[PDB]
């Protein structure tokens, strides 16, 4: 049978250029809500290897298509490779049979890419990414915008909740975003909840880094409504970053 | 050891022919867009073996020829379908995909095998529940080419007469009664009755899967 | 080779990526429930999912119809509950349109213990899944008695249940000595699905990984209902009554 | 059977193609201000005979359809895996070009059939840089042809072939290329019969875009 | 059914086709030099090469189908990269590649469905600093192969290309004049950058022996 | 099969076993200057305790553009460069173009992510890349470094300098401190030599200026106009000059 | 119009397409002497044998197509190897790479599309101070092996070259009367840079394959 | 596939029965003006053990190279009549010998595939010694190259090295007897030395039996090719050395 996926093509010619199976970079924290008529996602900047820090500059948060963007948390190569592959997976099935494929199967597509590496996992190689996602066909506009996880064996949920996050810094984050929550209205209030629940996360862990006012790195975001996603501009965050951090001093 | 060559020109002709002729000594079916969605009927005096079957949700099947033949290709094209949908999801299976495949199988069965196979087919779908989609209808031959039909289909025996008398009378939208009635007598230019008929529809307005089968008594109601 | 019609014959064969096994701490634990009553059957499931002591998920559904006339709750790992009842509906659904004709109750078991069979090496290692099937056999000489409920051990094993009732998951200790108690009350549809609701609520009380409803977020059990007219999906807002009916009655 | 040699084999084999061709529906690709321009006849509304192969790089025929969609499938997983190992920019036009030949030419060779397709790889450039397209012809032969302008494949070309020679412009308005091929099409004989697209250099990423229904016909007035 | 098809009535027929593709063909001339060896090819596309490095000081050019002989050139960069990997760069020679290539188009001609038609030159220089006069071999579609002294043509109609340059052959002739040469063979077959590929393995370079003299650089020499 | 044109994938197929399969150590650094790149590497080989080589060269020019400089085992690294240059000029010759740098970097992390299972055992290699890009808009920020972790994950940097090996930590945390001071090609490569010298004096796997054998790290710069092996005596006349600074 | 010929004719087919392809090459002789045994082949090109050493006191020569007959040296060169490295180099023996070649060509005659067209010789001369008498065998393309006292031919057209050599034949000769006798073989049949010398030295403590070559080979004609 | 003309690739794909898959001897190499030279010791010693005292670890592999091995002693022997096949073999298919640095990369294909062996006792490490024709300088033209166990090889610029159970004994000798090597008979002297050194201070290196009158074995090479130095020549050299040694 014929899958016109990638994925399955490499496999049968190009084992070598898959992850494979069988310390390494990682920890980062990754978050993602719904606002009427859209979805935000956004992730830190630090990679870490045991307690030294690796990196500061890492982008983990990645536009996979018009519609789709996708943030991976973990091993940092297996999670950029992750999000190379996958967007590739996703324009291949487009081009070949000239339609994108549907929410449910770009979602079941992740899925079966990573629960394909849950042997790797176990050894250290995890992945373990969050897809959000605003969805043309859906019947409303305002309810378009999707959240969806992934535990390590594929399993994926869609969360009705309203956010989510993932990585080591993940329930601070949770946490921070259940109570402030009800004061997203738009997308700008969105975007700043999800920069607040991040700041949270770098607050109580180690391994996430907050916003770098020295050398002037801050948390790269995504958002996506009707008209597509788009990466949100490094100073509209930084001035999102020292509200929160200016907020949190006296004023 | 060394290697010999055959006429291409000679073979396509025998082989085209030996297809063209099996296709013609075989029982005839009709395939047309109404109000309903999609309509399958085909001649058929036994009742153990279909002619028109479902491929999945909202992609019907039906064909002419040599029963063993495309009983295999509707197989395969229900193996293709279920992987499929099972791989991305149910809304990701098309009616044009199974057409796609269908074509490349015929094609190679065509230019591989000992005797190419005496089958005609189409590929129908309908929209989903509560879309709004003008129905798709394909043939594929024997030969592997693919056609795009707008409102009907025809296929097995003689089906220069089947097209025209569809042709004289087609109507777009048309209520089932009328739809089966048009189909029937198309059906006679070629060459009837509940007791020789095989019928089924794609009933677009059911919610999951739209094939269905019209038999015995409300097959009766339906010509009377 | 024989062509057994196998949409999961097939994969093997074919497509093998695509095949639920992973052989080679994740999100798991359910209580799920079914029970017989006249011309009827009825299962229901909860809605928690524990990542160790942490609440994973809070709206899972773990029971489906997987055809016309029946339904499984699977039990265990999440991603591999939801896969297998996938999985098998599609495998149920395509030896129908290959053969036109839906295969017998019997060979329905017999199919979803080979997949159960064949998942023993990964459940060795955690990836358990363990089913359970509610069905309505069309074929049944008594349409009073047709109601089955089938368990299945981790090595493919099948039971079909005498006794009128049977749970999986961890509280279904908890929920069998519940509907032990209960059952002489079952008559009907409404009464077998009150048992089963009250059975699923006293898995919740005595096992943290089995939630019960959820009124500050509306959230509840699932259940499906299934006799001669075929499976249906019993409405929330049913479900919620009748929950609220034993709360009020436990407490009062 | 009528038993031949090395020689009419091919002969016979070349003609079963040339055949097939010149009873296919046509189509041309002609280079334009604009960049890259595909209009082909084709009275189908689900099935292609124009795609979209990589970011700056198109795909026309003409043919059997079962056959260049065939080979259409491949040369997308020919650019998707060498732009996976190495990166997008280097996947070129001339790349996928050298391949189909490679291919048409075995299936020529190896098959029982030979394929009854025609087709052409075309290239802009990238966003913001300056270079003149190309296009690329490659025969069911597997013969390859390196065209500055605009390439005519499918049925009966000489007409539509001189047609555009004799009014091809460089440079053209997207409106004006598109009534030249139209003519030149026409010479070798309608929107809702019609099927175009265009690799633009003005998009960022994705040259391929198909112009299609009120677009098209605003196109023509 | 004991009967089997002929032998020699395979090989005529192959040798003919073989010969008819090649002779059908654009042409192709390599000449020894005072620079070493220079390829003149008669080509009027840009993008299709018939002229092309194999490894430092080995080249390689050809006549025929180009799928066939780029399929061939491709090939020999194989077994050249992989010998010289498996034991130093200057252990790779054209000896070597032109044996290898014998024996393949061999077995293609006795063993593949059409044989190849195709005629290739394969031409080594010495190394920077050595003294050795270069080497170029012709192989044919046959697998034949031949130890070319001064110059090889191949593709179309040769004889006449053949004899002018016999006729007009100049050893150590400088580059301008001996590519004034090798057009002036090439037309007497039956001239502009837009008509040629040149192309030469310089002795002079330090390592990659190959460059293509293209352009204003090209219409200079011209 | 496909054809990536990557002589890795032949060689593998056709001969696996030219593929590659204890001494080790070394300290690699790396900056950028402006409208240039320039890297170092020391001379040291060690076996536990042992000083089993002195004049190793781990630093290697693979094409004209850019260069590697490997840290790990000897045996995997000294292989490691050259198979990457010969799959570099493979692609070259076959397609009549080199790889875009984006391209180059990939290839590489490939082939070290081929060589985790055997990197788990022992035969680690962590290589370090220098290039300067032509295609690139500005010829000042032209130059490029990329680290490799040993899964693959490779990185560009946007800090200026990098390093790998034993004495890393110390070499970047010198270059820290010495960076502002790179205004040219002459100033980086003082700077480079310097880290590579602080790395000796707190690392015993890395070995710095022997002045009594004469053996000095080696280099290598990359501007517009390529790469170039720099000469020992500049080399060397830099580390007196850093020494006869530090006994001051 | 393609034929299909029976088991006789593809039988004299084969064998004619293999006896004209020989014939139509270069010629070759080996003669026995006091000096062990001698290779004389005309040769014009200088990088391609004919003439090569096989093992330790085994030497070879082969006429017909060379991608064929290189094919057959190569192949000589690795049973050869094999045998010795498994035991002992004192236990590869001429008769042995002789009798692997009847097979080999046999089976190729046979089986292939096409049939070898070649004729080879496989001489061994005695181990360094032991005395016995050189052996020689020429194996054709057929497969046939024979054993030959004190010459062979191959190549060409060889009745004229053999009975010039029946009639002048010296045994014992001078490696100068041989190497003249040989010539004046080789002149009926049809120059230094036109031959290929060599011989097996029994003299030569272990590889007794020496190539004669310029100014050397020029003082022993005359 | 690609074929290298090599006997063992040819063995490994149809013959790997033949393929290889005791231990302690000391080999040193040093290179003087215009030639190299290189010596082994006799002994062979299984536990505590002598098995072996007329043991040859050092063998003229093709006309201007030798290689001697340390390790198991069967496992030596057979790579050195192996590694001497491959290079002749290499040299009747192509008619030309392998460059310096090709002889050096095949024997590191050989070691290298034998690492997993290595690991499991059967340890080959071989040291290789040779002049090389083709190099600019001739004074300059011997070559001295040491393997690892994965294989890595490194040409020796410091003039001499050794390998073995005493190599490390022998090494430092030669560090303080070096400067005297002026010829091709100073630098025999000062290897018979190094390894009269090592045998003094490890028990699995034999040094020279009066008695019995075993020596070590050594072979030099210089531009007119490689030669067995013979025994009587090192028997004396070695009764100077005791004599001085008093």
């Amino acid at each position: 049978v014929d899958l016109s996926s990638f994925t399955d093509f490499l496999r049968r010619q190009a084992p070598e250029l898959l992850p494979a199976s069988i310390q390494l970079p990682h920890g980062a924290t990754i978050v993602a809500l719904k606002y009427p008529g859209g979805v935000v996602m956004a992730g830190d900047r630090r990679s870490t290897q045991g307690n030294m820090i690796s990196g500061r500059d890492v982008r983990k948060v990645y536009i996979t298509d018009d519609y789709t963007a996708t943030g991976i948390a973990g091993t940092a190569a297996v999670a950029v490779e992750f999000a190379r592959l996958y967007a590739v997976e996703l324009e291949h099935y487009e081009k070949l049979e000239g339609v994108p494929l549907t929410f449910a199967g770009k979602i079941n597509r992740l899925a079966i890419m990573v629960r394909g590496n849950l042997a790797a996992a176990m050894q250290g190689l995890l992945a373990l990414p969050l897809l959000a996602g605003y969805d043309i066909h859906a019947s409303d506009p305002q309810s378009a915008g999707r959240i969806v996880s992934f535990d390590a064996a594929g399993g994926w949920n869609i969360e009705e909740e309203g956010y989510q996050a993932v990585g080591s810094g993940s329930l601070f984050a949770k946490s921070s975003m259940k109570k402030l929550y009800s004061q997203v209205t738009d997308g700008d209030s969105g975007l700043r909840v999800a920069v607040e629940a991040l700041y949270d996360a770098a607050d109580d862990d180690s391994a996430t880094g907050g916003p770098d006012l020295v050398r002037g790195i801050f948390p790269t975001a995504v958002i996506i409504d009707a008209d597509g996603a788009v990466d949100v501009p490094e100073s509209r965050i930084a001035e999102l970053a020292r509200a929160i951090i200016e907020s949190r001093s006296g004023a | 050891s060394f290697p010999y060559f055959i006429s291409p020109e000679q073979a396509m002709r025998e082989r085209s022919e030996l297809a063209r002729k099996g296709i013609a000594r075989a029982k005839s079916v009709v395939a047309l867009a109404y109000a309903g969605g999609v309509l399958f009927v085909a001649e058929n005096p036994s009742r153990s073996l279909q002619k028109i079957s479902e491929l999945y949700d909202r992609v019907g099947f039906a064909a002419a020829g040599k029963f063993n033949e495309f009983d295999n290709l509707r197989r395969g094209g229900i193996q293709f379908a279920d992987t499929r949908g099972y791989a991305y999801d149910r809304r990701d299976v098309t009616g044009r995909q199974l057409a796609n495949v269908y074509a490349q199988t015929l094609g190679t069965i065509f230019t591989e095998q000992a005797k190419p196979y005496e089958v005609e087919l189409c590929v129908a779908e309908v929209a989903h529940y509560g879309e709004t989609k003008r129905p798709e209808l394909y043939r594929i031959t024997y030969d592997g080419s693919i056609a795009d039909e707008p409102h009907f289909v025809v296929m097995g025996g003689t089906t220069e007469p089947i097209a025209n008398a569809l042709k004289e009378s087609y109507a777009e939208n048309a209520s089932l009664t009328d739809a089966l009635r048009i189909a029937v007598a198309a059906l006679r230019a070629g060459s009837l009755g509940v007791a020789s008929l095989e019928v089924a529809v794609l009933d677009a307005n059911r919610p999951r899967r739209a094939f269905r089968r019209i038999t015995g008594s409300a097959l009766q109601a339906l010509l009377v």
